[PDB]
Order: structure tokens, then C-alpha cells, then sequence
């Protein structure tokens, strides 16, 4: 507890800007890298992180170099942004540390960078916890890191990653998961490498803000949609950029944070369709649904009319009629002429009872025809269209399993008897 | 109950399974029990192969299904634990779907007689055969789960949430079956009657996804489906169920209302929900602030709450005077976990002093603008005025703190163009000055104006 | 405010109903063997059944065997 | 079914088709299928859908019990002044009285 409480402690020490802290707190903090507890060293890493973002800190770290290979992805993004300056940028060349990653980073990590930002916004806002306003800030990505120096330039352009995503973004395919996935992961590779003024220069040629602006207002998929508009939003960090987008209809802030009363007579990354409905156009497509004996009801009562087998029945859709071919079945035999009329009877009854307008009337009608003639309910003709209605047709929970249970207790000698013997 | 398990497979199984099926006959049904357990030690502990098996699959399947006509129960689950360990291929399960045990895992589906230890091998039987093959999904088999997931929760049912656990999972593969019998319609009023919030949003995260792929957009209708769930809104008189209870009447309401509360701020965080619902034509979120200006007590003190956690704000406690409100929800606010026992300083350093990024991107800000730029062009701040002005004071508060948070949020984040004419407030303004409305509007206008000088 | 790939979303569903369900039931059926891409005895899964029986009756038959009785 | 095509043109109306609308295009879906091909099995769906709609609609109309103009139709307020006589009341030989 005290380890916790007197290292997260130091935010205290940041944030309130103390006198040369770059002098003595960075070094105890780099001690504390080292603790037993990786929750501790979590969150040193996390305070670490935050107080980075000031320029004579960062050079006050780079006076010293250690190192956080040992540790996960979280360090890995911590030293990679050391890549802002040259003055460290020398150092980290002379073991081939930049061809190392950089490699790794097209072929694998740069598919990771939308999936580990996708999970802090889902964290985030959505509720999900992965086995009040929080506070999202987009990961450090190496290719806008070389882009800041000028030389970096250089250092990219021998591989021309510009032309694969480029090509990618004229021709996608949007049609399953994975073309979406490199297809967002380029998406924002592209918006972090236009974010300095030199990068601006090396991604102008190709012209492919239009190919973006073409995309965020006549796309298909919406999810392609948002990310649309976040790495616009990206692109407007620098006035230049912004100089870029307002010739399009789209705005942007053009103060930064520092104080939260700006005149309008380096910003943080912001774009806006002038109308907001402009990018609401979404195509519709029509919908897909483009594609005898009840009338003896009147006068031919039960009492009187008392004194295949089915209306539709065929040689398929019966649960024995099927297995007679591939098992070689006996063909069905056929007993006692006083019962199809009932058949047709029960089954006229059910099927007016489909519409359950006075279920318990109907209900009581095949009780009366049950119990009066008990031993009728072994056909199996009846049972398999009895099974196909209710495998079509719309039924309340308490007539279905009624209807399912008055064929509860039946026996079937026919088949059982048949199929023993053809087992063996 | 036989174990011998070195001798010939094909007449091991052919002397178990002639035994099992008994000519019906002469066999008591635990010895039957005992004849399937020893059938699922076989299938797991042998290669499954025709060649080494000795027999085709037609044969087992029919010796299996037999066991689902006799009157135990239990004989039902040991067959579906058997069957579970058949489906192994496609070519299998199909084998096996022609064959008409459908309808049998149909009825077994649906029998609810005390007999919770069956339905649940037939549920994970369901999920085994979707997972290797649902494209070729029976329809028998969608209808009785639809049928229970319809009307299971008046009934007490304990496994409707199950079903609908399954037909959404199902839904992913095969939109069409679910469509054609209908079952889209039955998860959306699922959606009302659920009111745990994690399962509220996962169950409308399907339906949203759904409304992405342009194939999945064919299946939905236009307007009749997403915009139902804010049906207890735009309703004055809702009534959800035919069949209610006389005894409760209002909390049905406010459960009504949690739930479809939730599941409008669940819509607005994906992008199809936005895109969806604020279509150039008549969507629902034009309804939705129509609404807002009819002089219902309730309705109005409904909706606030909607605004105030689509946008995260915090809430006021309801109060007849505004000052306190103000103070209620100061961002100073103490905290109990700034106490010495809890966070003694480093949670509370967190809150009050600012951050320390200078040009990092905050991308919640740049939503929360895309958001608010939605509103806006709908014209909120109209019947957020039409509130303040015509309404009680309990209300009025409400409105006029959303209001004055609002506004602060916009020369805060919002670019400049569509930030330098709001704040000019033309309609309160006008009504402030007019010398021909009656009183009261003037002065309870002008009073909610130094309400928002003191609150700036 | 991503959710796509039907991966995560089945995810989401599972964790949702098995933590927040007041009976087991459905968690008791949310097990995760189904595979999909160590099937060992079981997949350790090992169980038989267990109880004491015989045949009560049906709702409905009370209804069946009280009007048969009456209509006699 | 031919007056609700055209669209609602108010709240009431709108929030009407925005509870009902997709049971009853769809029973009508049914009905049609039915008078195409003459078999009973489509109409029973259709009729078990009208009758679901007339329990759900029933339950909640004697709580009807009063309206306000602005929910109900929006046009009859915004009039303030016409050319009509009161409806019934007019005489060849005394001036009008305008609502």
C-alpha cells in the first residue's frame, strides 16, 4: 500500500508544475520502473507517460537511456516516442533499431493499433470491460513519429509505403471483415503520417484528401463512416492542413488548449462538415420481400357425417415415407376408411385454430374428438404435417405445447418393429 | 451397462444398440439409461470412422431417435448427450437433417414439465450444430424458439433469455429464416421488457450491426423496426402488453421507461444508430424534440434525463430554486473517495487540476462535437426554450442548467462558423423584449437569463 | 463505439448473460465446449444423470380425465 | 390501408404508425398472399394479426379522456382569424358573425 500510494503519489508532483522536476523525479521514477509490483510499475509507466508530453522533459530523459524491452506494448509506445527529435533519433540508429520495427509495424502492428484503440473507446463509452467523462488519447504510432525530423522522410520513402495504402484506398472491396480491418488500419495510418507540416508535403503529391473526402460522404459501410470524419479530424492539427480543408466546406478549430479563452485574430486535431446532414445521404434498397373441405362446414355436421388419407400428403414430408428409400422400408399399410374424414376433421380444426381468434373453443373440439376416439392418434401421416404446420405456422406458447403433448403417449409398432429389423 | 471395450466395435454397438432399442420390449429404462451412458463412453473413447465403425450413420441415427418416443426423460437427455457427439462434418449433420429429427428436438424443446436437465443438452446440441453449420439451420427448430421467445415471459419461463441468447447468435449466419418467420420484430420488443444493462445493450448491438452490411440492410424494413424503441416517448398512452395485470399499472411505466431510456443511449453511441436516425426525411429524432414542446408534466421531466447522460453531464438534484441546483453540481463538488482512508489525495488531484497534454487529440471531445453539431441543426435550443419558458419551476431548472452546460461546451469545442451565431440566443432574446406577451414570460425570462450570466 | 466483427459481439453477448443472469440456468447452457475450429473423454465434461422416477399427469388430462368421469 | 400510405402528417398519427405500422403492412402482406393463391393457411396468419392488434388496441381506450390541439392536428390553432361564419349559424338578412 504505502509503495502505491507514495508512487502515484508524484501526479500531484506533475501536475502542480514543481520547481526542475526533471531533475530529481524522473530519476526516482526510473528507479521505481524496476519495483516488484506490476500494477506499481503500470502506473509509473502511465504518470511517466504523462509527463512526457513536455519538450525539456523528454531531453531530460534522454540524458539518460535505459531500458523497457522487458516490459509489454505499453513501454514499447513509451520508447517509440523518443523518435521526435534527432538528438536521440542518432542514438537509437546505430543498432538498425529503426528497419527492426519498422518492418514489424507494416506487416503486424499496424492492424493492432486500430484494435487496441478500438478497445479504449469501447472501454470507454460503451461498457464493456475486456477481461463521469474518461479521458481517450490516441496511442503514439511510430510513422507520425519519423515524419517530425525531416529525415524520416527519407526513411520511409525506400520502402514506397505510400503506394500500397493509396492503391488500397482508390480500390477497396468492402465486402467482409478483413478488407474493412487493413482498410481502417490504413485509414489511420494516413492520418497520423499528415500530421506535420514536412509530411504534408510527401503526402500532397498523390491527392488523396479528395479520395478521403469522396469516402466520408459516399460510402458504404458506417463504421468506415466515423472513422472517416476521426482521421480528418486528424489531418486539421496543422494550419496548413486546415488551409487544405476549408477550401472543401469543412471547418475546424483553429485555437489550441492553452487557455480556454481564445481570441481568434500546434491546434488540436478537428473537422466538421459545414452542414452536418451533408454526410447523412445513405442510399435506401428495397426490401426483400419482393418475391375445398371447410366450405362443407355449413350443412355436414359431426354427428351426421360420422355415419391417401390426408389432403396433403405426398410420398416425401412423412416421417416414415422418407426412410422407405434410403433404409428400404416397408411401404405404409393401410387399416381401416371411417377415420380420413376425421383426419380431415382434426386438421381443418387445428388450422382454424392457427388463428387462436376463440382458442378454447377449439381446443375443446379436438379434446371431444380425442377422448372419443383415443387409440385414432397413432398414424404417422397426420403427425409429420402436424410437425411440418407447426414447423410453418404462427403459435401462442400454450396451444403449441398443447398441441405438441396430445401426441404425447404413442406408441408406433410400425417403424420401430420395421427398423429392428433392418438393423440386422 | 456392459463395459468391455476390447472386442469389435461393429458388434459392440450392433448387440448395445439392438439391445437399446428392445423391440420396445422387455427392457427396464434405467438399464437403458445405463445402455446410452455406455454408447457415449464408446463414441468418446473410439475413432469415429465407418471403415473401423463397421456401419453407416443412418443406421445409428434411426437406432437413436427410437430412444425419444419412450416416456423417460432422462433416456432423452443420454440420446441428445449421444447426438451431440455425432455432428462432426457437414455432409454429417445434413445426413442427419433430411432425416426428420427435427421435429423431435422440436418437441423436446418445448415441454416445460419440471424437467430442466434436457432442454439444456438440446440448447448446446442447437449451438454445437450452429457453430459448425448454421446455413443449412432447420426451420422447425427457429420456430419453436421463436414461439418460446415471444410469450415466455409471462408463463415464468427461466429460459427465455437463453433462446434469445441463441436466435441472436444464430442471426449472424442467416438473416433470411429469421426474417421470413419473423423474429427481428421479436428481439426489438425484447429489448423493452429487459431492464439489466448489459444485456439491454448487447441484445441492441445485434439489431445495429445489423444495419451495416449492404446485404443485411436488404433484410429490415424502412421505418417501422430501429425507431420503435422510443415508442414510450412519443406515445402518450403505451401499452406494451394485451394481458397486464390490474394491480400495477404505473410502475409497468416506469420500468417501460428505464428500459427504453437505456436503449436510446445505447443507440446513439454507434454509428448506424446516428446515421439510422437522423435521416433527411421524417426520422424519429425530429419526433423526438417535436415532442419536447407539448405541455406534458411528465414527458418533459422524462427526456431531460436523456439529454443530460447522452452527454454525460451530471445530474441536479430536482430543486424549486435554482442556486442550489447550481451549487449541486459544481465539478468542485466534494467527493467520498477524497477522505484520508480512500484516495487521500492523488484521486482528488486527479479532478481538480488540469491536464497536462497541450495538442493531444481527445478524440471524446471531437464525438461529443459531432453529437451536439446533430442537435443543433435539428433546432433543440427552440423547444429547450419552449421549456423554460412554458413549463413548472421544477423543470424550468433542468432546462436552464442542460442550457447553460450546453452552451459552455460550445465556444469550449466547437469550431468557430457553426459557434459564432448560437450564442447570440435569438428567440428567449426577442421574447425578453416584447412589450405585448403577457408578463409573466418577460420576467421569467429575464430571471432565467441572469441564470445563465451566473452560471458562465 | 465499434462494434463490428462479429467476434466481439458474441463475446459481449456471452460475458453479458452469464455474469448478469439471476438463475444459472442459461449459464449452465452458456458453456463454451461448442469447439468451433481436446474433445478428451468428455472434454472433461463427465457426468450421467441422476434421480428416482415413474408417471404423474398432464395438463390437461385432469382435464381430460375429470370431464371423461363427468360425461359418463 | 390506402389513407395510411399517404403518410402521417402529425404527431398523433405519426406515433400511431410509429407502435402499429409494420403488423399492420404486414397483415396486409398476408392477405394478399392469400387472394392470390385461395388457400386458408395464409389468412389465418393475417386474422391472428388483426385480432392481436384489437386486444392491444382495446385495453387503453376508455383512458381517452381529453386533447390538446398542438398533439392533435396543428393546423386549427395557427388560424387566429378566418373569413367563416360559426358553422349553422347564418341568416339572408343579418351580418355575419366571422369566427
Amino acid at each position: 500500500a504505502c509503495r502505491l500510494y507514495a508512487t502515484k503519489h508524484l501526479r500531484v508532483l506533475l501536475r502542480a508544475n514543481v520547481e526542475f522536476f526533471n531533475n530529481w523525479g524522473i530519476e526516482l521514477l526510473v528507479t521505481q520502473l524496476h519495483d516488484k509490483n506490476k500494477t506499481i510499475s503500470s502506473e509509473a509507466l502511465d504518470i511517466l507517460d504523462e509527463a512526457c508530453e513536455d519538450k525539456a522533459n523528454l531531453h531530460a530523459l534522454i540524458q539518460m537511456k535505459p531500458a523497457l524491452s522487458h516490459l509489454g506494448d505499453k513501454g514499447l509506445l513509451l520508447l517509440l516516442r523518443f523518435l521526435s527529435i534527432p538528438k536521440g533519433f542518432s542514438y537509437l540508429n546505430e543498432r538498425g533499431y529503426v528497419a527492426k520495427q519498422l518492418e514489424k509495424w507494416h506487416r503486424e502492428y499496424n492492424s493492432k493499433y486500430v484494435d487496441l484503440i478500438e478497445e479504449q473507446l469501447n472501454e470507454a463509452l460503451t461498457t464493456y470491460r475486456k477481461p463521469q467523462r474518461p479521458h481517450v488519447y490516441l496511442p503514439i504510432h511510430l510513422y507520425g513519429q519519423l515524419v517530425h525530423h525531416k529525415t524520416g522522410c527519407h526513411l520511409l520513402e525506400v520502402q514506397n509505403i505510400i503506394t500500397e495504402l493509396c492503391r488500397n484506398v482508390r480500390t477497396p472491396d468492402l465486402d467482409k471483415w478483413e478488407e474493412i480491418k487493413k482498410l481502417k488500419a490504413s485509414l489511420w495510418a494516413l492520418g497520423n503520417i499528415g500530421s506535420s507540416n514536412w509530411g504534408l508535403n510527401l503526402l500532397q503529391e498523390e491527392n488523396v484528401i479528395p479520395d478521403i473526402l469522396k469516402l466520408a460522404k459516399q460510402c458504404e459501410v458506417l463504421s468506415i463512416r466515423g472513422t472517416c470524419v476521426y482521421v480528418l479530424g486528424l489531418i486539421a492539427k496543422t494550419k496548413q492542413g486546415c488551409d487544405i480543408l476549408k477550401c472543401h466546406n469543412w471547418d475546424a478549430v483553429r485555437h489550441s488548449r492553452k487557455h480556454l479563452w481564445p481570441v481568434v485574430p500546434d491546434y488540436i486535431g478537428l473537422a466538421l462538415p459545414v452542414d452536418i446532414n451533408d454526410i447523412f445521404q445513405v442510399k435506401d434498397i428495397p426490401y426483400f420481400q419482393t418475391k375445398s373441405f371447410h366450405l362443407l362446414r355449413q350443412q355436414m355436421s359431426l354427428t351426421e357425417i360420422m355415419n391417401t388419407g390426408l389432403q396433403e400428403h405426398t410420398d416425401d414430408n412423412c416421417l416414415y415415407c422418407v426412410c422407405i428409400e434410403i433404409l428400404g422400408f416397408q411401404p405404409s399399410n393401410q387399416l381401416s376408411m371411417c377415420r380420413i374424414l376425421l383426419r380431415k376433421e382434426v386438421l381443418r380444426l387445428v388450422i382454424n385454430l392457427s388463428s387462436s381468434v376463440s382458442t378454447k373453443c377449439h381446443e375443446t373440439g379436438l379434446l371431444t374428438i380425442k377422448e372419443k376416439y383415443p387409440q385414432t392418434f397413432d398414424d404417422i401421416c397426420l403427425y409429420s404435417e402436424v410437425s411440418h404446420l407447426l414447423s410453418h405456422c404462427t403459435f401462442r406458447l400454450p396451444c403449441r405445447r398443447f398441441i405438441q403433448e396430445l401426441f404425447q403417449d404413442v406408441q408406433f409398432l410400425q417403424m420401430h418393429e420395421e427398423a429392428e429389423a433392418v438393423l440386422a | 451397462n456392459v463395459p468391455l471395450d476390447l472386442t469389435r466395435e461393429p458388434s459392440d454397438n450392433l448387440r448395445e444398440i439392438l439391445q437399446n432399442v428392445a423391440r420396445l420390449q422387455g427392457v427396464s429404462n434405467m438399464r437403458k439409461l445405463g445402455h446410452l451412458n455406455n454408447f457415449t463412453k464408446l463414441l468418446c473413447d473410439i475413432g469415429h470412422s465407418e471403415e473401423k465403425l463397421g456401419f453407416h450413420y443412418e443406421d445409428i441415427i434411426i437406432c437413436l431417435r427410437l430412444a425419444l418416443l419412450n416416456e423417460a426423460k432422462e433416456v432423452r437427455a443420454a440420446g441428445l448427450r449421444a447426438l451431440r457427439y455425432l455432428i462432426q462434418d457437414s455432409s454429417i449433420l445434413q445426413k442427419v437433417l433430411k432425416l426428420k429429427v427435427d421435429y423431435l428436438i422440436a418437441r423436446c424443446i418445448d415441454i416445460q414439465q419440471s424437467n430442466e436437465v434436457e432442454r439444456t443438452q438440446a440448447l448446446r446440441l442447437v449451438r454445437k450444430m450452429i457453430t459448425v453449420n448454421a446455413s443449412l439451420f432447420p426451420s422447425s427448430v427457429t420456430n419453436s424458439l421463436i414461439a418460446v421467445g415471444n410469450d415466455g415471459l409471462q408463463e415464468r419461463d427461466r429460459m427465455v433469455r437463453a433462446c434469445i441468447a441463441i436466435i441472436c447468435e444464430l442471426a449472424l449466419q442467416n438473416p433470411e429464416v429469421v426474417a421470413l418467420r419473423g423474429g427481428l420484430n421479436t428481439i426489438l420488443k425484447n429489448v423493452i421488457d429487459c431492464q439489466l444493462s448489459r444485456i439491454n445493450e448487447a441484445l441492441i448491438t445485434t439489431i445495429l450491426h445489423l444495419l451495416n452490411h449492404p446485404k443485411t440492410r436488404q433484410y429490415v424494413r424502412a421505418d417501422v423496426e430501429l425507431e420503435r424503441i422510443l415508442a414510450p416517448y412519443t406515445d402518450f398512452h403505451y401499452r406494451h402488453s394485451p394481458d397486464t395485470a390490474e394491480g400495477q399499472l404505473k410502475e409497468d411505466r416506469e420500468a417501460r421507461f428505464l428500459a427504453s431510456k437505456m436503449g436510446i443511449i445505447a443507440t446513439f453511441r454507434s454509428w448506424a444508430g446516428i446515421i439510422n436516425l437522423c435521416k433527411p426525411g421524417n426520422s424519429g429524432i425530429q419526433s423526438l424534440i417535436g415532442v419536447l414542446c407539448i405541455p406534458n408534466m411528465e414527458i418533459r421531466r422524462g427526456l431531460l434525463e436523456v439529454l443530460y447522460d447522452i452527454f454525460r453531464l451530471p445530474l441536479p438534484v430536482v430543486t424549486e430554486e435554482f442556486i442550489e441546483a447550481l451549487l449541486s453540481v459544481d465539478p468542485g463538488r466534494f467527493q467520498d473517495s477524497w477522505r484520508l482512508s480512500d484516495g487521500f489525495v492523488a484521486a482528488e488531484a486527479k479532478t481538480i487540476l488540469p491536464h497536462r497534454a497541450r495538442s493531444r487529440p481527445d478524440l471524446m471531445d471531437n464525438y461529443l462535437a459531432l453529437i451536439l453539431s446533430a442537435f443543433i441543426r435539428n433546432g433543440l435550443l427552440e423547444g429547450l426554450v419552449e421549456v423554460i419558458t412554458n413549463s413548472d419551476d421544477h423543470i424550468s431548472v433542468r432546462a436552464t442548467i442542460l442550457l447553460g452546460e450546453l452552451l459552455h461546451m460550445a465556444n469550449t469545442i466547437l469550431p468557430h462558423s457553426h459557434s459564432h451565431h448560437l450564442h447570440c440566443l435569438p428567440t428567449l432574446m426577442n421574447m425578453a423584449a416584447s412589450f405585448d406577451i403577457p408578463k409573466e414570460k418577460r420576467l421569467r425570462a429575464s430571471a432565467a437569463l441572469n441564470c445563465l450570466k451566473r452560471f458562465h | 463505439a465499434f462494434l463490428d466483427n462479429p467476434t466481439i459481439i458474441l463475446a459481449h453477448i456471452r460475458q453479458s448473460h452469464v455474469t448478469s443472469d439471476d438463475t444459472g440456468m442459461c449459464e449452465m447452457v452458456l458453456i463454451d465446449h461448442d469447439v468451433d475450429l481436446y474433445v478428451y473423454a468428455q472434454s472433461v465434461d463427465i457426468t450421467s444423470s441422476w434421480d428416482f422416477g415413474i408417471r404423474r399427469r398432464s395438463n390437461t388430462a385432469q382435464r381430460l380425465e375429470r370431464l371423461r368421469k363427468e360425461r359418463q | 390501408h390506402a389513407m395510411m400510405e399517404r403518410g402521417p402528417q402529425t404527431l398523433k398519427e405519426t406515433s400511431f404508425n410509429q407502435a402499429y405500422g409494420r403488423d399492420l403492412m404486414e397483415a396486409q402482406e398476408w392477405c394478399r398472399k392469400y387472394m392470390k393463391s385461395g388457400n386458408v393457411k395464409d389468412l389465418t396468419q393475417a386474422w391472428d394479426l388483426y385480432y392481436h392488434v384489437f386486444r392491444r388496441i382495446s385495453k387503453q381506450l376508455p383512458q381517452l379522456t381529453s386533447l390538446e390541439l398542438q398533439y392533435v392536428s396543428p393546423k386549427l390553432l395557427m388560424c387566429r382569424d378566418l373569413e367563416l361564419a360559426v358553422p349553422g349559424t347564418y341568416d339572408p338578412n343579418q351580418p355575419i358573425i366571422r369566427i
